[PDB]
């Protein structure tokens, strides 16, 4: 018996007793169906937020954009999302345009390094520019 | 059907495989549920399993723990090098007509070397695709070594000198993070070979077990011949083969635990026995499960798990409270700032809520009750609109409760009144009043002063109260007194508003600071078993802003008890008592006071058992669906209207108690309020307030023993708890390897310092701790998150903590203090294993000398005469630091270098050169100095600490020159990376050879041959070569006689031959019979 | 720094970081220079990310 792999790896006589029955008598006010729905809803495990954490190769993932616009921007898609959800235009529950100033707001983006310095060039760029200088040729 | 947990089975001849569920052995399921009252059983099934015919699904991204093994557990296996074949005395062995032929337990060749291969001879039904593979040291392996960071570098054959230990330490993680497997009892077979007479002998599952016994038992083949292997097969003892002892728990007519003899390593044998150690530590019993769930169910369900008595039951579920808190402080922070993270979870934790509750809302109440057939009780009617179905906001109030430091929960800026509002409009006035009633059920930290500022400002240009400065007049929109450091002294203190100039809004304050709803608690959960993952409270309540009250159903409906009806009463008095006089409705050329009396009265006086259902039974509900739910609730203190005590920010530090470094705030502390703000709509709140009623047949106890079923059949907090100790054990082994690379504070003992490398800055850490974090996700075999919002920020950390702060600069600091993890212990071991005998990876220690040698005499590069070796204490030579100056010399003078103490000498004598220096400028050094190394006297050690090597084997008896070698060797180490250091050692042999001339430049400063297992293996002698013997220490338990079977000398050597523990366990899935209470 | 290229620009600013084999003035100068002055030695971080 061998179980399967979930992710890819770093390679790649006899007689019916009196009281046996067969046939259901009762239905749930609370239906069996209507509450596994929900439940396997909630059930549904935390998303993933991989916004800004280091590659492979040390590039930071994520989109270059300013820390407090990709917060309103995804406090408008989770806006957004609610009222896709509710299957209504308009959403009664809003993360965005509260009411309250938030304008300190920051959320994780590809703009910045754990260095704390801008993501303009590429990480891996930048050290292969370091390096680059560096360098010398056999005598002409 | 069957007769203990009352399951019925179709097929009589399958009533095995589920009573194997409950333990007994009659002659791919996680839970299995059944229902008391009806026939309806609930299983469940992993994610990703088949066509899913009528299954659940467990969506949580489970780790695999238990994971078997079938095979010898040795990580080191014994390669040839050089081939040889020998004639021999004695060919086989003859029993009446027929012959065996003879086996050996080693490789008959020249020389043999020990090499890693991990799991290379190992039947596993689960394999985690980790490995650290040697190849042959004829070969070169330094991709093992450009693992990690070399990503560009000068050269693609090299490796980065100045990042050695990174990759090293992460090449020993891979090494102990692939052998966490349990042994496992596969069967045995006698023997009666006159060598083994009577021993038994496991065999293994596969084509032919007669070919694994040479293997894995040395002494099988006795002393036919006159050769080294036979001398080593003669000094043994003949009793210490096979089985060594049994239980008495027989399984059948097979055992379940037993220990045996066979060919192992004490560094895997001892990884596995902590693995399990830790894993036999959380086991947990069925009667603590049943436990566990009739406590969690409040008692409206009662559950029962039947089983069989059987020692040989492994089930681990048994955590602390000290790793079930750290995995929430990573889930806290997962979310940064992100709504889109926290709002499925929001919404569809108030979906459960409005399926589970049996309140169901109607707007048809308030219409029947205002019989109408503009006039006030037309205009409210207009207003809360009883039309619109979608009361999502009601649930959604109700479900934040359980995430007070995550996300606040306040009203709509849309809905308060107008561009202020005057007391002078009806529209206006209602407004406030929808307002007022829906006000109190927010997690807002300040709703009172919202409510009390929201009145003064309708009521300005009327009634005047007192002011503290000149920069903030009476008009001030309610909608910014979002913080508490805005709390007007007028609200605080009553008597500072006179009766004489604002009557109705003293009344207004003094209702407020009286009637205002207060907070209570409730308990939940199962601390003993499930662990406790709430912060800033104790570990079993559940904080609620309402105070609750033992569930009756027959309970008046107007009961001026509950908070939330004496508030709506409160609150219409006080309309009533504004609108009485019409001393603030200048212009109203009615006189409306009668409607809006009638009205006010006929709104406060209603039907509505939403109050009632809030106050008794929304509490149980919650306190039953929170511990199941995929993310624990973390909770802060409701102070009802204490300003000293309310909270504002709430941050999570990386860095230990006792440090002085950057102020690096967690992105959590950015919010304005505690947390994540959201709007909600207080119409939908106020019209769920005043519109709800019972089913007309309503027993409870039918309603929550059928409510309860469903939502316990499909829980996942069974594999959460695998879940946050696999992120415990990642946490704990993250912080020891990046302390290991970065000068922080945390005490580890060091024990691979000899290994060059380079402060880790803040990307370095990152690269390397991202590194880590996907060797151990793919190892475990998960897709989900883990470790990684620690990858954000400087990841060169000391220990997780939380903390919150009051209003007057007040903190509580939570720091959960961690057990030990195995994990981090094991690599402990292997560093120290390690440390002495690095040779065995490929690693060697101390520096090389490169000067010519033309010599006749036989002896291994690496084991070297002393006199060629020098070092600083050698008189006559010249140590230099990093500014070497070459001069030319002309009209014939030698050229000159500098020397460290500003002498300069010439290109002649004994050096010591850092590698630095050469690899700082390896093209100008290389043109100047390989004319003198040559043909010259110019010698030079270079002192490199620790260095990957590569052998060539030359034959002794011709001519062989390795100036090629090593000035491939000298080209190729650009700076960023150096190629694997030549050698040339000559092959031992049996038989007296000629001897030829052999130009050698590259030899090691120190002992690095022992690696190798033996020369000449299958030979009586060797004469001319190195000479090397079968190790006897590394076989201790077979020759020396005074030594007791468990005994190890693991960390000085590692020895080849010991005792393994090998068992078979098994899983049964979580069963249970829910029953129902009367 | 921004641009096309930077790689004159790695040996522009750091005049101390070039190495030092030879007995001309510009490596003298920089064997006499001190070698740990380079680049940035201070910051102010105030929130991680
Ligand atoms: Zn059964």
């Amino acid at each position: 018996k061998r179980i399967p792999r979930k992710t890819k790896g770093k390679s790649s006589p006899a007689t019916a007793e009196p009281g046996t029955s067969n046939c259901e008598h009762y239905k749930a006010r609370p239906g069996i169906a209507s509450v596994q729905k929900a439940t396997e809803s909630a059930e549904l495990p935390m998303k993933n937020n991989d916004e800004g954490t280091p590659d492979k190769r040390g590039n930071t993932k994520g989109a270059l954009v300013n820390e407090h616009v990709e917060a309103r921007d995804e406090a408008d898609d989770a806006t957004k999302k609610q009222a896709k959800d509710t299957e209504k235009a308009k959403a009664q529950v809003t993360y965005s345009d509260t009411g309250i100033n938030n304008a300190n707001e920051l959320s994780r983006s590809g703009n910045v390094d754990n260095e704390g310095g801008s993501n303009q060039k590429p990480m891996s760029t930048r050290i292969a520019e370091a390096t680059s200088a560096i360098v010398s040729k056999h005598p002409a | 059907q069957c007769h203990v947990c009352s399951a019925v089975l179709f097929s009589p001849l399958d009533l095995d495989a589920h009573v194997a569920s409950h333990g007994l052995h009659g002659n791919r399921h996680i839970t299995e549920f059944i229902s008391s009252w009806q026939n309806h059983p609930i299983v469940q099934v992993s994610a990703d399993v088949e066509n899913r015919k009528t299954a659940q699904l467990l969506h949580a991204d489970t780790p695999r723990l238990v994971t078997w093994d079938a095979g010898l557990c040795t990580s080191f296996k014994i390669v040839p090098i050089v081939p040889a074949q020998v004639p021999q005395d004695v060919l086989a062995y003859t029993f009446f007509t027929s012959s065996y032929a003879i086996q050996s337990p080693f490789p008959e060749a020249a020389v043999s070397r020990i090499v890693v291969h991990t799991r290379w001879a190992s039947n596993v039904d689960f394999d985690r695709d980790s490995s650290v593979i040697m190849a042959p040291p004829t070969e070169n392996n330094i991709h093992l070594f450009k693992q990690l960071l070399n990503t560009e570098t000068l050269s693609v054959r090299g490796a980065n000198p100045l990042m050695f230990r990174a990759n090293v330490l992460h090449m020993l993680l891979e090494f102990v993070l692939d052998n966490l497997y349990l042994n496992r009892h596969t069967g045995f077979s006698q023997d009666h070979t006159p060598f083994t007479e009577g021993a038994n002998l496991r065999s293994l599952p596969g084509p032919d077990a007669e070919k694994w016994y040479s293997i894995m038992y040395p002494t099988r083949m006795g002393t036919p011949n006159v050769s080294k292997i036979c001398n080593f097969v003669a000094s043994c003892v003949r009793n210490r083969v096979g089985r060594f002892d049994r239980a008495q728990m027989m399984n059948g007519a097979m055992s379940e635990w037993v220990d045996v003899f066979e060919t192992s390593d004490a560094l895997t044998v001892s990884i596995r026995g902590r693995w399990m150690a830790r894993l036999a530590r959380m086991n947990i019993n069925p009667t603590e499960i049943e436990w566990a769930l009739t406590e969690c169910a409040q008692g409206y369900v009662t559950v029962t798990s039947p089983y069989a008595p059987s020692v040989n039951r492994l089930m681990p579920y048994r955590i602390s409270n000290a790793e079930r808190q750290i995995s929430q402080i990573i889930r806290v922070m997962n979310i940064g700032n992100n709504a889109t993270v926290i709002q499925p979870v929001l919404q569809d934790i108030s979906v459960l809520l409005q399926r589970i509750s049996p309140l169901q809302i109607d707007p048809t109440i308030i219409s029947n009750t205002m019989s109408t057939v503009l006039s006030p009780a037309s205009s409210i009617l207009g207003k809360l609109r009883p039309s619109n179905s979608d009361f999502s906001s009601f649930r959604v109030a109700l479900a934040g409760w359980l995430y007070n430091g995550v996300v606040t929960t306040v009203i709509d800026d849309s809905s308060y009144p107008k561009d202020g509002g005057s007391v002078t409009s009806l529209e206006n006035l209602w407004d406030f009043f929808i307002l007022a009633l829906a006000l109190p059920l927010t997690t807002d930290p300040c709703a009172p002063v919202k409510a009390f500022m929201t009145l003064a400002n309708m009521m300005v240009g009327f009634e005047t109260i007192p002011m503290d400065n000149q920069i903030y007049t009476q008009s001030r929109r309610a909608s910014a007194f979002s913080t508490p450091h805005t709390w007007p002294r007028c609200f605080m203190n009553i008597q500072l508003i006179s009766p004489i100039d604002a009557p109705i809004l003293r009344q207004w304050a003094e209702i407020i600071h009286r009637y205002w709803p207060n907070p209570s608690q409730i308990r939940y959960g199962t601390p003993n078993v499930f662990g406790s993952a709430n912060l800033f409270t104790p570990p079993e309540v559940l904080l609620l802003p309402i105070d609750h009250q033992p569930a009756n159903v027959t309970t008046p409906t107007l009961d001026f008890t509950n908070e939330l009806t004496n508030w709506r009463a409160r609150v219409c008095e006080l309309m009533k008592n504004l609108v009485d006089n019409q001393r603030y409705q200048p212009g109203w050329t009615q006189s409306l006071v009668s409607s809006m009396r009638g009205t006010l009265g006929k709104l406060k006086l209603i039907k509505s058992m939403t109050p009632m259902y809030l106050q008794q039974l929304a509490p149980v509900e919650l306190a039953v669906i929170a511990p199941m739910l995929p993310f624990p609730p973390f909770q802060v203190p409701y102070v009802r209207l204490d300003r000293d005590r309310v909270p504002t920010m709430v941050g999570v530090t990386r860095q230990s108690r006792d440090t002085i470094t950057q102020p690096a705030l967690s992105l959590s502390t950015t919010n304005t309020t505690v947390g994540v703000p959201l709007a909600l709509d207080a119409r939908a709140i106020t019209v769920a307030l005043l519109s709800g009623k019972y089913p007309p047949d309503l027993v409870t106890n039918v309603w929550y023993a059928d409510a309860i079923y469903p939502m316990y059949a499909d829980t996942e907090v069974f594999s959460n708890l695998q879940r946050d100790v696999i992120t415990c054990e990642a946490v704990q082994t993250l912080v020891t390897l990046v302390a290991q690379i970065s000068e922080t504070q945390y005490p580890v003992d060091r024990y691979l310092d000899w290994i060059p490398s380079l402060r880790a800055s803040a990307a370095t850490a990152a690269t390397f701790a991202e590194w880590v974090n996907t060797s151990m996700k793919t190892a475990f075999d998960l897709s989900d998150m883990l470790l990684e919002p620690l990858l954000s920020g400087d990841p060169r950390m000391t220990q997780l903590a939380i903390q919150y702060q009051q209003y007057n600069g007040r903190t509580f600091n939570v720091i959960p203090e961690m057990p030990g993890s195995v994990i981090a212990d094991c690599v402990q071991l292997t560093a120290e294993v390690f440390n002495h005998e690095y040779n065995l990876f490929g690693i060697a220690r101390g520096d090389i000398i490169i000067g010519r040698v033309q010599s006749t005499h036989l002896w291994s590069p690496l084991a070297p005469p002393p006199d060629l070796v020098f070092d600083r204490d050698t008189p006559g030579v010249h140590i230099f630091g990093r500014d070497c100056r070459i001069s030319f010399g002309m009209n014939g003078a030698a050229p000159m270098i500098r020397d460290e103490t500003g002498m300069m000498v010439p290109f002649e004598g004994n050096w010591i050169f850092p590698l630095a220096l050469w690899q700082m400028n390896t093209r100008y050094f290389n043109q100047q100095f390989d004319a003198w190394i040559k043909t010259g006297e110019l010698r030079i050690r270079i002192e490199m600490g620790a260095y990957p090597y590569m052998l060539h084997y030359y034959d002794p008896r011709q001519y062989a020159n390795a100036w090629n070698l090593t000035s491939a060797w000298l080209e190729e180490i650009t700076p960023t990376s150096i190629p694997s250091v030549p050698f040339m050692v000559p092959i031992s042999s049996d038989h007296d050879i000629s001897s030829a001339p052999a130009v050698q430049y590259i030899i090691s400063t120190e002992y690095n041959d022992r690696s190798l297992f033996c020369t000449n293996s299958s030979s009586p002698q060797t004469i001319a070569g190195p000479d090397k013997h079968i190790p006897v220490e590394r076989y201790n338990i077979l020759t020396n006689p005074d030594a007791p079977p468990t005994q190890i000398q693991l960390p000085e050597v590692v020895d080849l031959y010991n005792v393994v523990t090998r068992y078979a366990y098994e899983t049964p899935p979580i069963t249970a019979v829910v029953m129902g209470v009367p």
